[PDB]
This record gives C-alpha cells, sequence and structure tokens, in this order.
C-alpha cells in the first residue's frame, strides 16, 4: 500500500496512489476520479464532494467551495473581498482570519477555510484508502506555483487536521511535468510550457528540467479564467434564450439557473467529443420544461474571447522567461477545459502545430505526478534502482576485438548494471578513415574463443599515424543486460553503434 | 507534598553523558528549548484549527526569552500546549527509551550532542550548562 | 551459589560513561590490565622482603597472556597477591568509590579516557572493549 497525491483545487480535486511503475488514479463513489472541492452543511451532515455539489442549488447559503482562494489569506486581502462578494455564504473577520459562517446541524458556526479543505482532504484520503484496501497517511498536496508560504503551511494543515503526514506540497506545474515523465532523465536541458486551465483560474508556467532537477522560470496567468465563465457564456446563452422564448425571466432563480447551468457544464463536456450536445429539463422554470441545444461552433462564438485570451498570459509567460516559440520543446497540458478541441487548436496553433501532451487526462496528470512524488518521498525507492544493480550484473564480462585478434574488456565480470565504461583507442595501423569494432561476450583471452555478439565500423576518423586518432570506445549496458556499444573520434564529433540482445637450497649449505 | 521519581536509565544515562562529556558546543542548548516550546505550540495551533477552545485560555502563541543574571537564571516560557502533571512525570512527555536507547548507540557510532533533537529527547541538552 | 552485591554507584556512573563514550584509543585496554596486573605482583614482591613465606603458594612473578578466539575472550593472568573476597566486592579493591568521582570532574574539564589509570580505576576501561 504506496503514499498518495493529493490535487487540491478550487472546483476540483483527484487522488492517485503510486505503485509498479505507474499512478492508479481512484475513483469516489460514484465512480469519479476527479470530484468537486465542495462541503455542504446541511442540518443531518455535511456532505462531500459530488454529494455537495449535487445540491448547490438547494443549499448554496451553506455549501462551501474554492476554500483555496481564502486559504492563508487575510480578511482585509483585497483577494478575499474580490471573493466573498461572490458567495452564498458569509464571510467573517475573525481575527483577520477569513471563516465561512454556515449552518451545521443548526449551528451558525464558522468554519475556516483550511478546515473546509481538511474535509475535502479527508474525503479524498478515504476515497483512496478505500480502494488500496489500506488506510493511508503518506502524502503530497499540489498547490499552485504561485502560492506563498502563508499559503504553502495552510495546506499542510490542512492535510494535519485531515489525519495526513504531508510529506510535501508541490507545485501543480511540477506534477504535471512529472506525471508525463518528464523528469525520467535523459530529457534534460528542456524547457517546459505547462498550460494550467482549470475550473475558476489560468495559469501558465515554464518549467527547466535537468535530468530530474527543476527550475521555474516563468509563470503568468488569469485568476478568474476558466471552466467557470466557459459555462457562463453557455447559462447567458440559454437563460436569455428561456427568457425570450418563454416570456419568464428564469434569470432571476437562482435554483433555475444552477440547474441550467449544471445542464451547461454537462452539454459542455459532451460537446467536447462530440460536435453537438443538448439541454433537457424538466419543469425548470415556473413548470416550464426547456428543450435547446448547444452546437459546438456556437459554444466557440459564445466564448470565441475566452479562449483567445488563454494565449496572451502564454505570450506573457515567455516573455518573462526570456524564450521564444522555438525554445519551447515540451507542450503540456493540465485542466479539464483544455480538453474542449478549441484550446489544443489555439495552443497547437500558437506553436506552430507541435503535438500537445494529452497522454494522461488533463484532471488527472496533477494528481498522477503528486502520486509519483508521494512515493519517492515515502522512502527513496521507485522501482529502482539499487536492486537492479545488486540483482542484475554483466554475466561475463563485455569488450571488443582489436588488433591481434584479442578482446579488450570494458565492463568486467559480474560489474553490477546498468552501469557506462569507456577506454580509449587508435587505429592500429597508420593513416586509416575509421576502425572496426567487433562486440564479444566471455572470458577468453582469444576472440576466436569468445562469443560473438556483434560488430560495427566507426566512421569520421582522420587518417593519422598509429596511435594518433583517439576513439573513445563505450561499452553502455542497461538493466536486463540489453548491451550498446558505441564508440567516437573525439577530434571530430563523429560516432557508430551495435545493438546486443539479451540472453536472459644454498643458504642451507657452506662453502 | 513533593514525590520523588528515578529516572528511566536510558535517560539516566545520557544526562550524565551531557554533564560529563565533553562537548563544547553549548549554543545548542538554547536552540534545543527554543525548538522544543515551538512544538508545543503546534500542538495547539493543531487542536485549535477542529477545537478552538484550546486558545481560550490565551490567544497567544510564543516563545519568551528573560534572563535575570543576579539569579543566574533564563526563563524560556513556551505558552504552547504545556503537560499535565503525568507528563512531567512520564518523561516530560516523550519516548525516552527507544529515542535515547537509539541516541546513545548513535553517540557510541560517533554522533554530536548537537543530533540529540533528532531522537525527540532534545531536552535532557539542558545539563549542558544548567546546574539544575 | 552466586551472590549479588551490586556497584557503587559512581563507579557504575563511570562505567556507563566509558561504555557510551565514543573513544578511538582503544589500547588503553591493554594497557591498563598489564599495570594493574603488574602493581599486584609488586605488591606481593614487597609482601615477600618481610614474610617469604607468601612466595610458597607459588614463586615466580609474571603475567600470561592467552588470547581464545573460540570463546571470544582475553585471559590475563597475573602471579600476585590476588584479592580477598572481601576486596574483590568492596568495588574490585580499589577506592572506585574515590577515583571514579575524581575521574569523572577531569572528564568535565575536557580529560581523556587514556587517563583512568591516573585514577586507580584503570580496569574499568575493559568495557571498552568487553561486554562483560
Ligand atoms: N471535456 C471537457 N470540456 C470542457 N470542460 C471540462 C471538460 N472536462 C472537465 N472540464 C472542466 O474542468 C474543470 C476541472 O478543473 P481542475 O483543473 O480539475 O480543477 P481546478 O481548476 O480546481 O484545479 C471543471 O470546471 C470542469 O467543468
Amino acid at each position: 500500500a504506496a503514499a498518495i497525491g493529493i490535487d487540491l483545487g478550487t472546483t476540483y480535486s483527484c487522488v492517485g496512489v503510486f505503485q509498479h511503475g505507474k499512478v492508479e488514479i481512484i475513483a469516489n463513489d460514484q465512480g469519479n476520479r476527479t470530484t468537486p472541492s465542495y462541503v455542504a452543511f446541511t442540518d443531518t451532515e455535511r456532505l462531500i464532494g459530488d454529494a455537495a455539489k449535487n445540491q448547490v442549488a438547494l443549499n448554496p447559503q451553506n455549501t462551501v467551495f474554492d476554500a483555496k482562494r481564502l486559504i492563508g489569506r487575510k480578511f482585509g486581502d483585497p483577494v478575499v473581498q474580490s471573493d466573498m462578494k461572490h458567495w452564498p455564504f458569509q464571510v467573517i473577520n475573525d481575527g483577520d482570519k477569513p471563516k465561512v459562517q454556515v449552518s451545521y446541524k443548526g449551528e451558525t458556526k464558522a468554519f475556516y477555510p483550511e478546515e473546509i479543505s481538511s474535509m475535502v482532504l479527508t474525503k479524498m484520503k478515504e476515497i483512496a484508502e478505500a480502494y488500496l484496501g489500506y488506510p493511508v497517511t503518506n502524502a503530497v498536496i499540489t498547490v499552485p506555483a504561485y502560492f506563498n508560504d502563508s499559503q504553502r503551511q495552510a495546506t499542510k494543515d490542512a492535510g494535519v487536521i485531515a489525519g495526513l503526514n504531508v510529506l510535501r506540497i508541490i507545485n501543480e506545474p511540477t506534477a504535471a511535468a512529472i506525471a508525463y515523465g518528464l523528469d525520467r532523465t535523459g530529457k534534460g536541458e528542456r524547457n517546459v510550457l505547462i498550460f494550467d486551465l482549470g475550473g475558476g483560474t489560468f495559469d501558465v508556467s515554464i518549467l527547466t528540467i535537468d535530468d530530474g532537477i527543476f527550475e521555474v522560470k516563468a509563470t503568468a496567468g488569469d485568476t478568474h479564467l476558466g471552466g467557470e465563465d466557459f459555462d457562463n457564456r453557455l447559462v447567458n446563452h440559454f437563460v436569455e434564450e428561456f427568457k425570450r422564448k418563454h416570456k419568464k425571466d428564469i434569470s432571476q432563480n437562482k435554483r433555475a439557473v444552477r440547474r441550467l447551468r449544471t445542464a451547461c457544464e454537462r452539454a459542455k463536456r459532451t460537446l467536447s467529443s462530440s460536435t453537438q450536445a443538448s439541454l433537457e429539463i424538466d419543469s425548470l422554470f415556473e413548470g416550464i420544461d426547456f428543450y435547446t441545444s448547444i452546437t459546438r461552433a456556437r459554444f466557440e462564438e459564445l466564448c470565441s474571447d475566452l479562449f483567445r485570451s488563454t494565449l496572451e498570459p502564454v505570450e506573457k509567460a515567455l516573455r518573462d522567461a526570456k524564450l521564444d516559440k522555438a525554445q519551447i520543446h515540451d507542450l503540456v497540458l493540465v485542466g479539464g477545459s483544455t480538453r474542449i478541441p478549441k484550446v489544443q487548436k489555439l495552443l497547437q496553433d500558437f506553436f506552430n502545430g507541435r503535438d500537445l501532451n494529452k497522454s494522461i487526462n488533463p484532471d488527472e496528470a496533477v494528481a498522477y505526478g503528486a502520486a509519483v512524488q508521494a512515493a519517492i518521498l515515502m522512502g527513496d525507492k521507485s522501482e529502482n534502482v539499487q536492486d537492479l544493480l545488486l540483482l542484475d550484473v554483466a554475466p561475463l564480462s563485455l569488450g571488443l576485438e582489436t588488433a591481434g585478434g584479442v578482446m579488450t574488456a570494458l565492463i568486467k565480470r559480474n560489474s553490477t548494471i546498468p552501469t557506462k565504461q569507456t577506454q580509449i583507442f587508435t587505429t592500429y595501423s597508420d593513416n586509416q578513415p575509421g576502425v572496426l569494432i567487433q562486440v564479444y561476450e566471455g572470458e577468453r583471452a582469444m576472440t576466436k574463443d569468445n562469443n560473438l555478439l556483434g560488430r560495427f565500423e566507426l566512421s569520421g576518423i582522420p587518417p593519422a599515424p598509429r596511435g594518433v586518432p583517439q576513439i573513445e570506445v563505450t561499452f553502455d549496458i542497461d538493466a536486463n543486460g540489453i548491451l550498446n556499444v558505441t564508440a567516437t573520434d573525439k577530434s571530430t564529433g563523429k560516432a557508430n553503434k551495435i545493438t546486443i540482445t539479451n540472453d536472459k637450497p644454498t643458504i642451507e649449505e657452506v662453502d | 507534598e513533593v514525590e520523588t521519581f528515578a529516572f528511566q536509565a536510558e535517560i539516566a544515562q545520557l544526562m550524565s553523558l551531557i554533564i560529563n562529556t565533553f562537548y563544547s558546543n553549548k549554543e545548542i542548548f538554547l536552540r534545543e528549548l527554543i525548538s522544543n516550546s515551538s512544538d508545543a505550540l503546534d500542538k495547539i495551533r493543531y487542536e485549535s484549527l477542529t477545537d478552538p477552545s484550546k486558545l481560550d485560555s490565551g490567544k497567544e502563541l510564543h516563545i519568551n526569552l528573560i534572563p535575570n543574571k543576579q539569579d543566574r537564571t533564563l526563563t524560556i516560557v513556551d505558552t504552547g500546549i504545556g503537560m499535565t502533571k503525568a507528563d512531567l512525570i512520564n518523561n516530560l512527555g516523550t519516548i525516552a527509551k527507544s529515542g535515547t536507547k537509539a541516541f546513545m548507540e548513535a553517540l557510541q557510532a560517533g554522533a554530536d550532542i548537537s543530533m540529540i533533537g533528532q531522537f525527540g529527547v532534545g531536552f535532557y541538552s539542558a545539563y549542558l550548562v544548567a546546574e539544575k
């Protein structure tokens, strides 16, 4: 039972566990891997996840969600003031630490945002535990890259309230890069652009990865751009339509609008795989059955500026990172809203047709990375490296035929693998343009008595007297015994290779 | 009425080592006591997140240092959770035997006294400079 | 028939300090065991100067070192005065009750473990390499 990582968002969250080289992303009670960052305080119990989201229209005044905007902030913080004007619940200046007042079991208790998010984390904890069949406290929680230190501590504390051992707080874009394997090494010295288009926010972050070591070069964003306003444009389409079609002003009924919005969310998600989606609500407003539709093209028109504006922070991030388009090697998507074809088309066209990394569901990639990181942090073994080195060795020395018909070993018998070993060779005779390397396995001095594994030619060698050209021959062996023998001439940079397949007295006298 | 208790052997030995071993880095004295006060302050702060009444006895969580040279003394005040009679008796609230034994083994292996806090027995370092 | 006496608290304290100190110059182990053996041999030599009958239980004055790898022990035998039951039980016949305390003060001041023989309690250094 491995450590887990939790993707703690403003509108949604997701938990995964890392094991057997992969992260298993875990479904909630209804089969949903990603569930809402909502807690509904009712007079009987607090519902968490889909259960809270499903009743926002009925109990919005007591349902608390998007705790993150308030977490780690002071009551007087302009952000706090900006968001409290948008909530159905009351935000309270309890010592400049904004609390939310909702009725729980009949009492108008003020709940601090860290406990609201711990309620969410506790639910995510329970989801992963039910799946894994084991209680789990070892965890990584992700946060936006822009979070400051009061916010990071606040996130750790929400974890502690929930009973978690917070191994670490890591950034959302780091986790995505991890999820896509950009930290597996051999992919170093690359720039990664992460496009984080979520529910209530949009962020862009440019990372540089050097063989597993990360640096963040730049960030940019729009703190109010995300799926929620794509939903609001779809809502205005349907709300104004309803009113005009029926001469009934639905916009004034918070529940009817929320039912319409829920349909907007469903239709929009459907629309992203489709070309068309519909709205079908019985008795939506004043007993009126509202049946209508949205096409993909209409959706894009409604939201045409919301989509185009996502590239403005892209240009900003590139400016801050001092990078041109050509300097981004890896294009990465984060957030369910990037599943809309228009987003993919805009980012991909912006970067001249280059393919986006869509290999992991955008809403799972962050949790995925957190889970991988949680597993290494709980104890630093992650399908490597010491077992590979101690269990698998080169069973026979590995080397090459050299002049004289003899074998020169570069990898010694029973040496641990994976490993890379080298030696310097020159052409045997004078003024040759290249060399012939015969790769062998075995313990005999002569090559005629060894196992020929394969042969290759190293070209690009300036002719010079014997012993002058400097050729480095490398025996590069992986964990499974596969051998790659390469060679290069250090004076020209030219190289070639062969792939070898796997087997698996006087002093006592006087005068 | 004053109750007298024995120290558990692992710590009776630890305190002897602190006093009699010639450790030069006496400054860890203050470092460890301040650090331990921080832990106590967090214990309340975390409980106050689900049970705010823990702060009803005093909302301020802080560390005070107050020297009084004329009495050869320094007071360190931890406004954190504190200890009940039972915790004071039970090794000032720690797992003294497992922590200290592992530490003594670490010391036998060449560990410095500065590592005492890494075993959760950091407060016994008070005797580096304290008479009492 | 095993009679238990237990140890003087101050010497028990020194043994704990020796055992738990990271001391590398363990060669003092044999130095002190030999020195003490020598002292026993000189004391009998002096007794024989006024009372020669003390040599009729053996005359030769020597030290025998016999390593026993198969037992994981080292045997050191001296043919000196020996110890009475009383000396053996009274903290091994030395004034350990004085010497270990004085040594510990020296250790508090920065003295080395190798100075233990200067306090007449050199044989407790056995525990640097011995468990028993
Ligand atoms: N196929 C889709 N098309 C359009 N929007 C989607 C799709 N799938 C998910 N979404 C939206 O993505 C959002 C999920 O955001 P996520 O990145 O998980 O959370 P957060 O923004 O809180 O970090 C929701 O607002 C949801 O409606």
